[PDB]
C-alpha cells in the first residue's frame, strides 16, 4: 500500500459491501430456497445406474448447496439436467416437465447475479465523482 | 432416503411439523379475525393463507393413509415479507427487469425460429450405431455413424464388421435430438447458452457431415 | 523486421538441423501488421489502437491487486493441499510403496469380466504442490471450467502421501467458494471500470 | 465330525476391525 | 437432395418481427451501430488469424485419436479447423483439457514426413503450449 | 508325510530373523506362471514324467503368487526367505515314497509353494484366461483353517441400500456362500421393518451344491424397500440358531451381517440372546456412503467378531474370506491336540490330474514359545 491511488476506491468498496449485504443475503436466501426445493424434489433418486455414484447429487443439504452453486455458475448443468430427467423414468410427457426447474434455476437466479454486478457500477460512480473532489 | 427410510430423526421433524402447523394456523386465524375484510388485498397474506391451507390438505391426506411437501420449501420466502427494508430491493429488481420484455421476446422468437430450422434440417438422422452382432456396439455407442453408406461421408462404418443398423434410441439417452418439437427447442436452448454445444455439433457432423451444420451452430 | 523476412526467404542450411524450419518460420507470422502500418495514416488507426492502449493502461492497479490476491490464494492452497492430491489406480491402496503391481478391474461392472491392469501412482492432474504451480489451477477454477472435478478431488484428501477417502473433510469446499466469490467481485468490477 | 474347537477363554479377541482402523 | 427452398417458409415468421414497435426500433438502432464495428471486428479477426496460423505451425503433426481432445472434428492443421478450435476455446469448452493434450510427451500420427515415425521423439512437444 | 512337513515348517519359521534389506541380498527361487529388485529367477530343465501328465523337475519347488499380490513386497520376500527350507524335506518325502503326488504349502499371505516344480496352467492364452487362482479359497485350505460352522447370513434389504450397494451385497453374499462346504449349515434371511427368510428353506440346510444354488438364485432376486429395523432382524437370526429340531453342526454359531450403516446398537437384543458370548457376530459395511459406522463396529467388537469394509468389487474376493482367521483362534490355543489329518471331498485337480483327495494339516506360529512374550 505504498501508493494511495485506491484509497477512495477501497473505502467505497467497504461501504458498498456494508450496503449490499442485503443483496448478498437475498441471494443466499434464494440459493437456500432452491437447494431445499431440489433436495425435496429429487433427493436420493440419482442411483439408477449400478456403475458409479455421482458426486453431484441432492442427498444432503451441503451437497444440494454445492450442486446448486455449480448450476448457478453454469459449469456442466446439462449433465445434472440429464440425470434429473432420467430419475423420473425417461424422455416422456410426464417425465420431462421437471427440467423446467433447471431452466428457472439457470435464468432468474442468474439474472439476480447480473444485478449484483450492477451495484458495482454505482460504487465506481462514487469514486470517479470523488476524483475531482 | 431412496425408498422410504428413516433414522429416528425424520420422525421427530414430522412430529414437530404438527406443532409448526398449529402455530401458523392459530396465527392466521387471529390475524384474519382481527382484519376481517382486509386480509385479501395484501399479496403476502394470501400467499401465507395458501401455504397454510395447502399444508392442512397435505397433512390430512397423509393421515388418511407425497411430493406436496415441496410446498413447504415456499415457507422461507415469508421471511422476506417479515423483515422490512428488504422488499424494496425486490421491488427495485422487478422494476429493473420490467424493460427487458422486448429483449426476452426477441430471444424467444430467435429460439423458436432456430428450433424450426433444426426440425426441418434434422428429423431422425441421429438413430444409428456401429452395432456388431445384435443391437450392441463395441464402442461406447455415443458415436453417430454414416446413414448406411450414403452421400454423406462421415462416420464411416468401416471397422471390419460394423453396420448402420437404424435401431438406436439416440445420443445421450435420446434426450438431445431434433426430432419432435420440445426436444429441438430444448437442444437449441442448450446450445444457445454455450454449454456442451460442441458435442452436439460433433454428433451432427458424424450424422450428416462437416460441410453444413457448422454455419448453423456458429450463427446461433 | 522485413530484413528478418529476408532470412526466411533465403534457403538457410546451417549446422543446426532446425534451420529455417521453426526457429524463424514462426517469427514470419508478422505479415498482417504491415497493412496496419500502411493504414496507420487515418483509416482505422487514428483512434482504434489509441483507445485500446489507453484502456489497457487505465486499468493497472485493479489487475495488479487481482494478481496479488491470486498469489495469496495460491499460497493458501499450497499450505492446504501440498501433497494430499494423489491417488492410485485401484483406490484400495494408500501408500505409494504398495501400489507397484497389477490389479483386476471388471470393465464397467456386472462381474465375470476380469481385466488385469498395472497399478500406477498419479497426481490429481492440476498439481497443488509448488507456489509456481497451483496458480494455473486457480486460474482454471476462476474460468468456470472443470472446477467441480478439482473440488470433489480436493474435498476428500487427507494426510500427506496417502490416497483419498469418500467424503473426508467436506467443509474445506467452502474455501473454493470464497475464492470464486472474490474473483467475481473483481471480474464484475473490471468491466465496470471500462 | 465330533471334534469342534471354539470358545476358548484365553482368546484375546481385543483386535476387532473397528477400534483399530 | 435439394431441400434449401423449404427453409424459406419459416422465414415468413420474421414478418411478425415487423409488427412490434419498440423491438423494431431497438434492433434498427443496434444494427445501425456499424460505424466503429468494422475496425474492432477486423482487429478480432486478425487476432484469430495470427493465433490460428501460429498454432497450426507449432501444434502440427496431427494425431487422429479419440478421447484425447484431438479428433477428426478437433484438428490443428487445417485453417478452418484451427479457427473452429480457437472459437471453441474462446467459448470456454474444456480448453484446459486441450492444453493438457499438447504436452512434451504426446505421441502423434506419422502422417507427416516421418511416415514410419523413425525419430524416437514424439513430434508434438510444444513445451510452451500452456502459455499459448 | 504331512506331519513331517508341518513339523519342519514350524521349526524353521520359529527361528527366523525379520529383515528389510532385500535390495542388497536377493531371494533366489523359480516362479511359475512366468514367461524386479530383490528376487532372482531360476530356469529349470523340465523333464517329462509318466505319473504327472506334464513336464516336471525334481530339483526345486515352484511358487505360485496370485495376480493381485506383488512379489516385491517385504512380506512376500520374507515368506520366500523362510519357506526356502521346505525343499529338502520335500525331496526326502518324495525319496521315501516315489509314488508321491503333489506336495503343497499354502501360506496365509497368498503364495503357494508346491513340489515338484511345474509351470502353471493356461488354455491357449485366450482373452478369458486370467489366473484368478487363490490358494486361500481352495476347499482343502478352508477345511483345515477352521472347523464347521452354523453360519446365518443376515442381509439388509432396506430402501437405503438400493443401487450399486445392493449389487455389491448380492455379489458378496454369493462369494461368501462359495466358501462353505458340506459340513457347514447355512440359511439366508433379510429384514426391512420385518425379518423373513429369502427362500423356501425356513431353517438351516446342509449347504451342498443344490442348496447353495437355490440360495444364490433366491438372493439374486431381492429388492430394496422400507425402513431398517436391526432388532427384529437380530431376533430372527438368534431364533433360527436355537432350533435343534433339525440337522445341524453345533460347532460355530456365527451371524454375518451385510449392511451399510446406521445409528442403532440394540444392546437389549444382545444382552437377551447371548450374555455368554456363545455366538460370534461379523459385520460388513458395503458400498461407498456417508452413514455412521460406529454401532456396526461396536457390534463387531462386543461379540467375539470382526468388522469389514467392502467399497468395490475388487475387495469382495479378499474381504469375504478373512473370517477364517477369527474362527481359528481356539484351534491355535488348543494347539497340539488340533494336529489331526483331514481328508476332503473328491474334486478335479487344478493342474489337470483327474479326481483327487487332499490331506490337510495346519501349521502354527510358535516364535518365542520358550519365553512366552508376545502371544498376540
Ligand atoms: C425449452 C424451452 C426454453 C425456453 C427459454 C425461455 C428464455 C426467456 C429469457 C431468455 C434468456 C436467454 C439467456 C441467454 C444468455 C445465457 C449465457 O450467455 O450464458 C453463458 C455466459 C458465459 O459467461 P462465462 O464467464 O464463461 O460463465 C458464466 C459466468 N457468469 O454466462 C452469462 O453471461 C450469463 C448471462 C444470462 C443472462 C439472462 C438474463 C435473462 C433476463 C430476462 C428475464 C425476464
Ligand atoms: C412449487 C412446485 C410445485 C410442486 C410440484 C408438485 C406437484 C406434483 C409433482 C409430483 C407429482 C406426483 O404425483 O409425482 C409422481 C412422480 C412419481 O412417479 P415416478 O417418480 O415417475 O416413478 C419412478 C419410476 N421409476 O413422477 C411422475 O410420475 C411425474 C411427475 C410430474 C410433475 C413434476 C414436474 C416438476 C415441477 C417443476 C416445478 C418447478
Ligand atoms: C522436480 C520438481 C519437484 C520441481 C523442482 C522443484 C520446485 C518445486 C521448486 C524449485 C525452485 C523453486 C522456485 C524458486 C524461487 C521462486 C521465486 C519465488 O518468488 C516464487 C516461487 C519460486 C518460483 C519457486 C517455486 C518452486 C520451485 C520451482
Ligand atoms: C519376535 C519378533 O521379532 N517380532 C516382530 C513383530 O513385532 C512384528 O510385528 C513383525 C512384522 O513387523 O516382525 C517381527
Ligand atoms: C532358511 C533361511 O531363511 N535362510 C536364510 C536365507 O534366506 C538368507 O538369504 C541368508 C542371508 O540373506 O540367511 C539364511
Ligand atoms: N491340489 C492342489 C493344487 C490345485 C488345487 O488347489 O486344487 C495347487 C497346488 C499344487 C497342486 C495342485
Ligand atoms: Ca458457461
Ligand atoms: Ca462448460
Ligand atoms: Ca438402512
Ligand atoms: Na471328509
Amino acid at each position: 500500500r505504498y501508493w494511495n491511488s485506491l484509497s477512495n476506491l477501497v473505502a467505497s468498496l467497504l461501504n458498498s459491501v456494508r450496503s449490499i449485504a442485503s443483496l448478498l443475503l437475498l441471494l443466499f436466501l434464494f440459493i437456500i430456497i432452491f437447494s431445499l426445493l431440489g433436495m425435496q424434489l429429487f433427493g436420493g433418486k440419482f442411483n439408477f445406474d449400478e456403475m458409479q455414484t455421482r458426486r453431484s447429487t441432492f442427498d444432503n443439504f451441503p451437497q444440494s448447496l454445492l450442486t446448486v452453486f455449480q448450476i448457478l455458475t453454469g459449469e456442466d448443468w446439462n449433465s445434472v439436467m440429464y440425470d434429473g430427467i432420467m430419475a423420473y423414468g425417461g424422455p416422456s410427457f410426464p417425465g420431462m416437465l421437471v427440467c423446467i426447474y433447471f431452466i428457472i434455476l439457470f435464468i432468474c437466479g442468474n439474472y439476480i447475479l447480473l444485478n449484483v454486478f450492477l451495484a458495482i457500477a454505482v460504487d465506481n460512480l462514487a469514486d470517479a465523482e470523488s476524483l475531482t473532489s | 432416503f431412496p425408498e422410504d427410510d428413516s433414522n429416528a430423526t425424520n420422525s421427530n421433524l414430522e412430529r414437530v411439523e404438527y406443532l409448526f402447523l398449529i402455530i401458523f394456523t392459530v396465527e392466521a386465524f387471529l390475524k384474519v379475525i382481527a382484519y376481517g375484510l382486509l386480509f385479501h388485498p395484501n399479496a403476502y397474506l394470501r400467499n401465507g393463507w395458501n401455504l397454510l391451507d395447502f399444508i392442512i390438505v397435505v397433512v390430512g391426506l397423509f393421515s388418511a393413509i407425497k411430493a406436496l411437501r415441496a410446498f413447504r420449501v415456499l415457507r422461507p420466502l415469508r421471511l422476506v415479507s417479515g423483515v422490512p427494508s428488504l422488499q424494496v430491493v425486490l421491488n427495485s429488481i422487478i422494476k429493473a427487469m420490467v424493460p427487458l420484455l422486448h429483449i426476452a421476446l426477441l430471444v424467444l422468437f430467435v429460439i423458436i425460429i432456430y428450433a424450426i430450422i433444426g426440425l426441418e434440417l434434422f428429423m431422425g438422422k441421429m438413430h444409428k450405431t456401429c452395432y456388431n452382432q445384435e443391437g450392441i456396439a463395441d464402442v461406447p455407442a455415443e458415436d453417430d455413424p454414416s446413414p448406411c453408406a450414403l452421400e454423406t461421408g462421415h462416420g464411416r462404418q468401416c471397422q471390419n464388421g460394423t453396420v448402420c443398423k437404424p435401431g438406436w434410441d439416440g445420443p445421450k439417452h435420446g434426450i438431445t435430438n431434433f426430432d419432435n418439437f420440445a426436444f429441438a427447442m430444448l437442444t437449441v436452448f442448450q446450445c444457445i447458452t454455450m454449454e456442451g454445444w460442441t458435442d452436439v455439433l460433433y454428433w451432427v457432423n458424424d450424422a450428416v457431415g462437416r460441410d453444413w451444420p457448422w454455419i448453423y451452430f456458429v450463427t446461433l | 523486421i522485413l530484413d528478418l523476412l529476408v532470412v526466411s526467404v533465403s534457403l538457410i542450411s546451417f549446422g543446426i538441423q532446425s534451420s529455417a524450419i521453426n526457429v524463424v518460420k514462426i517469427l514470419r507470422v508478422l505479415r498482417v501488421l504491415r497493412p496496419l502500418r500502411a493504414i496507420n495514416r487515418a483509416k482505422g488507426l487514428k483512434h482504434v489502437v489509441q483507445c485500446v492502449f489507453v484502456a489497457i493502461r487505465t486499468i493497472g492497479n485493479i489487475v495488479i491487486v487481482t494478481t496479488l490476491l491470486q498469489f495469496m490464494f495460491a499460497c493458501i492452497g499450497v499450505q492446504l493441499f501440498k501433497g494430499k492430491l494423489y491417488t492410485c489406480s485401484d483406490s484400495s491402496k494408500q501408500t505409494e510403496a504398495e501400489c507397484k503391481g497389477n490389479y483386476i478391474t471388471y470393465k464397467d461392472g456386472e462381474v465375470d469380466h476380469p481385466i488385469i491392469q498395472p497399478r500406477s501412482w498419479e497426481n490429481s492432474k492440476f498439481d497443488f504442490d509448488n507456489v509456481l504451480a497451483a496458480m494455473m489451477a486457480l486460474f482454471t477454477v476462476s474460468t468456470f471450467e472443470g472446477w467441480p472435478e478439482l473440488l470433489y478431488r480436493s474435498i476428500d484428501s487427507h494426510t500427506e502421501d496417502k490416497g483419498p477417502i469418500y467424503n473426508y473433510r467436506v467443509e474445506i469446499s467452502i474455501f473454493f467458494i470464497i475464492y470464486i466469490i472474490i474473483i467475481a467481485f473483481f471480474m464484475m468490477n473490471i468491466f465496470v471500470g471500462f | 465330525p465330533d471334534v469342534c474347537f471354539d470358545n476358548n477363554v484365553l482368546e484375546d479377541y481385543t483386535d476387532c476391525g473397528g477400534v483399530s482402523g | 437432395s435439394i431441400t434449401f427452398f423449404r427453409l424459406f417458409r419459416v422465414m415468413r415468421l420474421v414478418k411478425l418481427l415487423s409488427r412490434g414497435e419498440g423491438i423494431r426500433t431497438l434492433l434498427w438502432t443496434f444494427i445501425k451501430s456499424f460505424q466503429a464495428l468494422p475496425y474492432v471486428a477486423l482487429l478480432i479477426v486478425m487476432l484469430f488469424f495470427i493465433y490460428a496460423v501460429i498454432g497450426m505451425q507449432v501444434f502440427g503433426k496431427i494425431a487422429l485419436n479419440d478421447t484425447t481432445e484431438i479428433n477428426r472434428n478437433n484438428n490443428f492443421q487445417t485453417f478452418p479447423q484451427a479457427v473452429l478450435l480457437l472459437f471453441r476455446c474462446a467459448t470456454g469448452e474444456a480448453w484446459q483439457d486441450i492444453m493438457l493434450a499438447c504436452m512434451p510427451g504426446k505421441k502423434c500420427a506419422p502422417e507427416s514426413e516421418p511416415s514410419n515415425s523413425t525419430e524416437g521423439e514424439t513430434p508434438c512437444g510444444s513445451s510452451f503450449a500452456v502459455f499459448y | 508325510a504331512l506331519v513331517r512337513l508341518a513339523l519342519e515348517a514350524e521349526k524353521v519359521q520359529a527361528a527366523h530373523q525379520w529383515r528389510e534389506d532385500f535390495a542388497s541380498n536377493e531371494v533366489v527361487y523359480y516362479n511359475a506362471k512366468d514367461d524386479e529388485p530383490g528376487s532372482q529367477r531360476i530356469k529349470p530343465v523340465f523333464i517329462d514324467d509318466a505319473n504327472f501328465r506334464r513336464q516336471v523337475s525334481y530339483q526345486h519347488a515352484a511358487v505360485h503368487i496370485p495376480t493381485d499380490i506383488y512379489e516385491g513386497s517385504t512380506i512376500v520376500l520374507n515368506e520366500l526367505n523362510w519357506t526356502s527350507a521346505l525343499d529338502d524335506v520335500f525331496k526326502k518325502n518324495r525319496e521315501e515314497d516315489p509314488s508321491l503326488l503333489w506336495q503343497v504349502f499354502g501360506s496365509a499371505t497368498g503364495l503357494a509353494r508346491y513340489y515338484p516344480a511345474s509351470p502353471w496352467v493356461d488354455n491357449s492364452r485366450t482373452p478369458n484366461k486370467i489366473d484368478l487362482y487363490d490358494v486361500r479359497r481352495r476347499p482343502w485350505y478352508i477345511q483345515g483353517a477352521a472347523s464347521p460352522k452354523d453360519m446365518l447370513i443376515l442381509v439388509d434389504v432396506s430402501g437405503s441400500v438400493s443401487g450399486l450397494t445392493l449389487k455389491l451385497i448380492r455379489t458378496s453374499v454369493s462369494e461368501m456362500l462359495e466358501t462353505l462346504s458340506d459340513d457347514d449349515f447355512v440359511n439366508v434371511a433379510s429384514f426391512n421393518s420385518n425379518a423373513q427368510d429369502v427362500s423356501c428353506f425356513q431353517h438351516l440346510v446342509q449347504a451342498n451344491v443344490r442348496n447353495k444354488k437355490v440360495l444364490k438364485d433366491a438372493v439374486n432376486n431381492i429388492t430394496a424397500k422400507g425402513i431398517t429395523d436391526y432388532k427384529k432382524g437380530f431376533s430372527f437370526a438368534f431364533e433360527q440358531l436355537l432350533n435343534y429340531n433339525v440337522s445341524r453342526a453345533n460347532c460355530n454359531k456365527i451371524i454375518m451381517l451385510f449392511t451399510d450403516g446406521g445409528e442403532e446398537r440394540a444392546q437389549e437384543i444382545f444382552a437377551k440372546y447371548n450374555k455368554d458370548k456363545k455366538v460370534r457376530v461379523f459385520t460388513f459395511s458395503v458400498g461407498q456412503h456417508n452413514y455412521d459406522r460406529g454401532p456396526i463396529q461396536w457390534m463387531a467388537c462386543e461379540n467375539k467378531g470382526y468388522y469389514y469394509e467392502i467399497p468395490s468389487i475388487g475387495a469382495i474376493r479378499i474381504n469375504t474370506q478373512e473370517y477364517l482367521d477369527v474362527l481359528g483362534r481356539p484351534m491355535v490355543l488348543a494347539g497340539d491336540k488340533a494336529k489331526q489329518v483331514q481328508w476332503t471331498n473328491v474334486y478335479l485337480d487344478a493342474l489337470e490330474l483327474g479326481l483327487v483327495i487332499t490331506g490337510t494339516l495346519p501349521v502354527f506360529n510358535i516364535t518365542g514359545q520358550f519365553e512366552n512374550k508376545t502371544n498376540l
